[PDB]
Formats: C-alpha cells, structure tokens, sequence
RNA sequence: GUUAAUGUAGCUUAAUAAAAGCAAAGCACUGAAAAUGCUUAGAUGGAAUUGUCCCAUAAACA
C-alpha cells in the first residue's frame, strides 16, 4: 500500500546508490589496473630484460588465505 | 610464463545466505573480470550446532592479475566470512559421438 | 572462443536484421525483390523530472499523454517529413511529377461539411465516401497576408 | 569494504524467523548473524 | 486481392503480411514502426521525438510503451491503415508493456491481425 | 648511478566502518520481507545477557579512538589499509620517504623486498609477497638516482619497539600527500588501494 | 616557454538532416550464471573537414 510505495522509495535511493557504487568501483579497478599496467611500463622503460623473468608467474605463491 | 592453476575458494561462514550472496557476488566480480567459475558447490553442515561454507571454483588467472584480485577479495570480505584460497585437487550423445571420430 | 555469446535471442536476431541490408557481395532476397533549442529542451525535461507528481503517476502506471497537443506540435516540428514519405509511398511525387520530390511545409487542413458541425478531416490517406464530398470542403492553411498562392484538387 | 557485501536479504525459498545477534569473538571483534531464538549475544569461548 | 509471401516456413517469422508493426526496446528509448513487404516504412512512432518527450515522462517505460501505441495508431488511423500484423517473441509477448501498447491499438480500431487473402 | 629499493607495504584493515543510515534503511526492508517469508521467561534471561555484552568492553572497531595520535603504532588504522612509511636521511636529501634498502641486480626484487620488511621495522612481522613485478619506480636527481616502490601485505604483525627514535608511520592516504609533497613520492598512490 | 600529452557518458570515426547505439546498475526469479520482466544513471569544458589549430588541463625539457 502507501507503505509499499515508501520502501519503493528508498529502493530507488539505494539502487541509484548502488549503481553509483558500481561505477565508482569500476573506476578504481581502472586506475589500479593502469597503475599496475602504469608500473609495469615504468620499469619496461629502464630495464625491459629485467621483466622477463619478472613477468614469469610465481608458482610457489599459493596457497594463500587470509580472513 | 606460465598459467596459474584452477584454484577453488571455500567461503565458510555462519550463515549461508551471507555466504551464497558473498559466492555470488565475487562471482559477479570474476565474471566482469572475466574469470571462469566452472562450478558453485558447497560442503554439508558442520555438525557438533553447525555452519555453512560455500565452494568457489576459480579457473584462470595470471601472475599480475592474481595480485590485484586477491587483494581486492579481501576488501570485498563482507562481516564475518572466512576465505581461503586452494588449487583444485557424465559425457552426453554429442560429445561421445564427436569423441568417436577424433580416434577412428 | 575469444569472441563472446550473443546469450540472448534478441541480440542475435538485431544484428542478424541489419546484415540483410548491408549489400554483399553474394545474390540476396533484397535485390531479386539550434543550440540554444537544445538548451531550452533539456530545462523543460528537467522540470519535468523534478516533479513529483509526474513521477509519482508514472510509479504508479496511471499516467498518460495528450494526443492533441503531440499532434500539432508533431505537424510543426517534424511531421513535414512523415508526410513526404506518405506521398512517396502512395507514389504520388512518381505520378504527378515524374518522380520529382517536392517536400509539403504548409500543414494544409481540409475537411468535408456534413450537414452541420461534423467536419469530416481529410488527412493523408484518409478514407471518405463519395457522399460526404458531394459539396466543396473548407480549406485553411494560414497563409498570412500579402501571401499569393493556388489550390488544386 | 566489507560493507559491499555486509548487506544480503535472506535467498533461502523457505525459512524460520530468524532474529539478529552478535558473537562476540575472543579478539573483541563482533559479527552479525541471524538466529531463530530470540537471543542477544553470543560469545566465542 | 494482392500476393503475399507465403515462404519462409523454416525461418521465423513468417512474411505472409501486407503490413507489419516492429516494436524495438532500445536501452533508453522504444520505437514502433509500420512497414510494407518492400521494406519502405509508412508510419514511424519513436519516443526520440521532440513532441512526445515534452509530454512522456520517461522514454524507456510501460506508460511510455502504451503511450507511443496510442500516437502510433492515431497515425495509423490517418494513413488508412486499418489492417496490420504483429510477430512478438514468446517473452516479448508475455511482456506486460507489449500487451498494453497492444490494449491501445485495439481501443483505437487498428486491426493486429490481417484478413486472409483473396483467392 | 645510484640503486635503490623501497617496499609499499600494505596491512589489511581488521574492522569494517559503520554502516550509512540509507544502508540501514535497506537492512530493515530486507528482514521485512525476512519476517513476510518467515515461518512463526527466556526474553528477560537474554535481556540481561545482553546488558552484560554491554557492561563488557569488545574490541573498537577503530583503535585510534583512544591513540588518536599513534601513526607509530601497527594498529593506526582498522577501517582502512595502512602502509609503512619512514622518514629517511639522504645524502643529498632529508625527505619523507617510502621504506628503502639497497638492491643488487644479483639479488631479485622480491629477495631485496624481503630484506626491507624486517630491516628497517627490525620486528617479528608477517607480510607476503604475490609478483615479483614492481609497483612504482621514481627517479629524482640533484646525480642520477631511481628508486624501486615495490608492494607486500601484512599478514600479521608483533611490532617490537613502538617507540623507535625513527619516525615510521603507518598511513592510507592521508598522511600520504601530506608528508610526500613531490609527484616522484606524492604518486604512490596510484599502484595504492 | 620547448617536447609531450587530453578535450561527446565505460565504448563508438553516433550525429550535425536529430545529442544516438552498445556496455553498465538494481529489483523479481532461486541451483550458480545467463536469459526474461519491472526499473536506474549519466556527456559535446572545445573549434574547425574528412571516412590542425584552440584555450583549458597535466607531465619530461622546464
């Protein structure tokens, strides 16, 4: 009823919340992706054969966790 | 260079509902990411009360982009949920009769 | 594998719907057979959006639109070209002019008296009865003064 | 931020009542949950 | 009394019709158009058009779908068009907007399904 | 030409913030339709079990609420990240700097990553290294110099000495631009969460 | 100031005859996903003409 329509209401500021969220999410990963991409450049510029065995994944990493 | 290994995540947590929304949330970040989740199963009942934890099969990853997702899977961790990260331990007609010709 | 999935019936079936128009190279079916406005606008549509009650109507699925108003302001600002495509495809710039295309701009009104305050509109396309047309019907067109023009039927 | 995913409505198709508390954890951090009784707090021994 | 198509029997849909109604839902905006077999449209309701927007609240909603029927018809209406047929998809028939944009083309006499031919 | 090495650490934040009175009103709406799909004295005894986690101090969310002023401290921050920063003395410089040690093209960047979690916080700490590729790296000269911003997290930490005469910090973004003014030290940022 | 960037909304060499299409968000739905239905958000900071100036901005030189 009325009631029904107020919590559409707050729906609509949390969906639009959300969505803004969603975008202002998308946007960090962007940076942090061109950072590491940025970071990869940086040193490519000084010492590309460096990278080279940089590059090449760590097999030992995992397992990882962490709460 | 090489591939990572399919590593699953068990989200164990209290209560499931908080722990399936968490599994299909990182899900929705993996699908975006484009990470392939091939299966979302989950362990029984922690019987003594008991808990519930949630399987996350996580297939595909690389060594630059292992860093950034792990990191952000911590930051994404919602109340109370422990993660872990581990590597990975009925054929229908068409692909038997595919699976025929390739050793005829 | 690299490309994605349509996932969706629709998605395949709109590109699949503009391919057919694009020409190729193989035989196909088709072949055989000013700012300132602009700024004024977007006031109006924010005026719009802030009210609530428009808001709230539209919530609540009831709400609902003025033909007559569209339809005058369809006929000045963009109706003009409708109308040339309902001439173009009754054939009647093909007919009368040799395929010559001459777009209408003057939202001519004509309409057919019936005995008293009955005014039947003769729109493009329409249908009448030979009956109704047996006398003149009125023409107005607002040609301003000083504005020499003919008519023809 | 945890707070992505901190808030969830409850998915199960069918469910009893379930009333929030908190478990006290031995760090002093606490957790919400959802519990069937009608308790308070929980605490980790 | 004029030809048809009346192949495609393997193909969806089928183009035994003199006229079609296309209604597409775009992200924003919805567009219904009104087209012979030799693929010149005669009547084109869109919600991009100035007109409407002034008096349509939203372009991408129910209101808005049972809205632009009512013009298209009113159009239709003009043209003569009073026989005409419509090929919605499963879904999009079961959609609640389809089926209203559908209640105001019959309340306006803009006939969904075409007589059969004349033989 | 001068060699350099430095480490972005990185502590996970233990305890989320509070959260926003819209997110709330959303937590209500959600048991509403909890209490719609749910199926149907010991009040008093969980009444005064609740007043006993009350009367009962739990660990703040945030532990800066009582320091206010302990950047020294591991425990600066818990709602966010925190990354290790030590002012460092240079030859030619007195800056505000990232933690550095000196690297060797022999030794490999996580070899020299590890070496700089313990030498200059000289405490029982655990941190973890994903990649050996770096973060960041910024050339400032007076002299050629570069330096090497590498990134670790904090698995744990038992800091010994919080009182060190140096003057490491523990800081997320605020202190960050505040204390690193140039963009060769002020851009740390953008490989930070 | 020299080099260099960056200037319709995530993307588009959509658009100057009418600021578009796609991506994206949320909700309903329950294996998960996807789909489907109901819904949500945004721009030309800017001029040239095809199918460079321009100021602003922000960098190496400075």
């Amino acid at each position: 009823p009325e009631e029904s329509e107020r919590r559409a209401l707050l729906l609509k500021r949390w969906a639009l919340f959300k969505q803004q969220e969603h975008e202002m999410e998308r946007d960090a990963i962007r940076s942090m992706l061109e950072a590491q991409q940025e970071a990869l450049e940086e040193l490519k510029l000084e010492s590309a054969e460096l990278y080279a065995e940089a590059i090449k994944r760590d097999t030992s990493l995992f397992p990882f966790e962490k709460e | 260079d090489y591939e990572y290994g399919v590593l699953n995540i068990h989200l164990t947590a209290y209560d499931m509902s908080l722990a399936e929304s968490y599994a299909q949330y990182v899900h929705r970040l993996c699908n975006r990411l484009s990470i392939k989740v091939e299966e979302s199963y989950a362990m029984p009942t922690k019987t003594m009360l008991t808990t519930h934890e949630r399987v996350v099969q996580i297939s595909g990853l690389s060594a630059t982009f292992a860093e950034i997702f792990l990191e952000v899977l911590q930051s994404n961790l919602p109340e109370g949920v422990r993660l872990s990260v581990r590597e990975h331990t009925f054929k229908a007609r068409p692909e038997l009769e595919e699976l025929l010709a390739k050793l005829n | 594998e690299r490309l994605e999935k349509y996932r969706s019936f629709e998605r395949y079936r709109r590109r699949a719907e503009q391919e057919a128009r694009a020409p190729h190279w193989w035989r196909t079916y088709r072949e055989h057979f000013r700012t300132q406005k602009l700024l004024e606008r977007k006031h109006f549509l924010r005026e719009l959006r802030a009210n609530v009650e428009e808001e709230r109507a539209a919530r609540l699925r009831t709400a609902s639109i003025p033909l007559e108003a569209v339809r005058a302001e369809w006929e000045r600002t963009c109706g003009p070209y409708h109308k040339q495509r309902l001439a173009e495809y009754y054939g009647l710039y093909r007919d009368l002019f040799h395929g010559a295309t001459f777009v209408p701009w003057v939202p001519l009104h004509v309409a057919y008296a019936v005995g008293e305050e009955d005014l039947i509109p003769v729109y493009h396309g329409n249908e009448v009865t030979p009956t109704e047309a047996s006398r003149a019907p009125e023409v107005t067109y607002e040609a301003d003064k000083d504005s020499l023009w003919t008519l023809l039927f | 931020d945890c707070s992505r995913a901190s808030l969830t409505r409850l998915r199960r198709q069918a469910y009893a009542r379930l009333y929030p508390v908190l478990l006290v954890k031995q760090d002093g951090s606490t957790i919400h949950i959802r519990y069937r009784e009608p308790r308070r707090m929980l605490a980790m021994p | 009394v004029a030809r048809k198509e009346r192949g495609w029997a393997t193909v969806w849909p089928n183009r035994e019709f003199w006229h079609r109604l296309r209604v597409v839902k775009t992200q924003h905006h919805v567009e219904a158009f009104v087209e012979h077999l030799n693929g010149q449209v005669v009547v084109s309701a869109s919600t991009r058009e100035w007109a409407i927007k002034k008096h349509l609240y939203s372009t991408r909603n129910v209101v808005a779908c049972e809205s632009i029927g009512r013009v298209l018809a009113q159009r239709c209406l003009e043209a003569g068009i009073n026989f005409m047929v419509y090929q919605p998809t499963p879904w999009e028939a079961s959609s609640d907007s389809i089926k209203r944009l559908q209640n105001a083309m019959t309340e306006s006499g803009v006939m969904l399904r075409e007589p059969r031919r004349i033989y | 030409w001068r060699l350099s090495g430095a480490l972005c650490l990185q502590r996970p934040p233990l305890i989320t913030k509070a959260l926003t009175p819209l997110q709330e009103e959303m937590a209500g709406l959600l048991q509403q339709i909890e209490v719609e799909r749910s199926l149907y004295l010991a009040q008093d005894l969980e009444d005064m079990w609740e007043q006993a986690f009350l009367q009962f101090r739990p660990g703040a969310r945030e532990t800066e609420a009582d320091k206010k002023n302990d950047r020294t401290s591991l425990h600066r921050k818990l709602d966010r990240n925190l990354v290790l920063l030590v002012r460092e003395k240079l030859g030619d410089q007195d800056v505000w700097m990232l933690p550095q040690v000196e690297w060797q093209p022999g030794e490999t960047l996580r070899g020299t990553a590890e070496r700089i979690l313990a030498t200059l916080s000289e405490n029982n700490m655990e941190a973890k290294f994903l990649g050996n590729a770096p973060c960041g790296h910024y050339k400032f000269k007076f002299l050629g110099v570069k330096v090497f911003f590498f990134k670790a997290l904090l698995l744990t930490g038992d800091f010994v000495q919080a009182g060190k005469k140096s003057r490491h910090v523990w800081a997320s973004k605020e202190e960050l631009g505040d204390y690193l003014q140039p963009k060769y030290l002020a851009q740390v940022r953008r490989f930070l969460l």
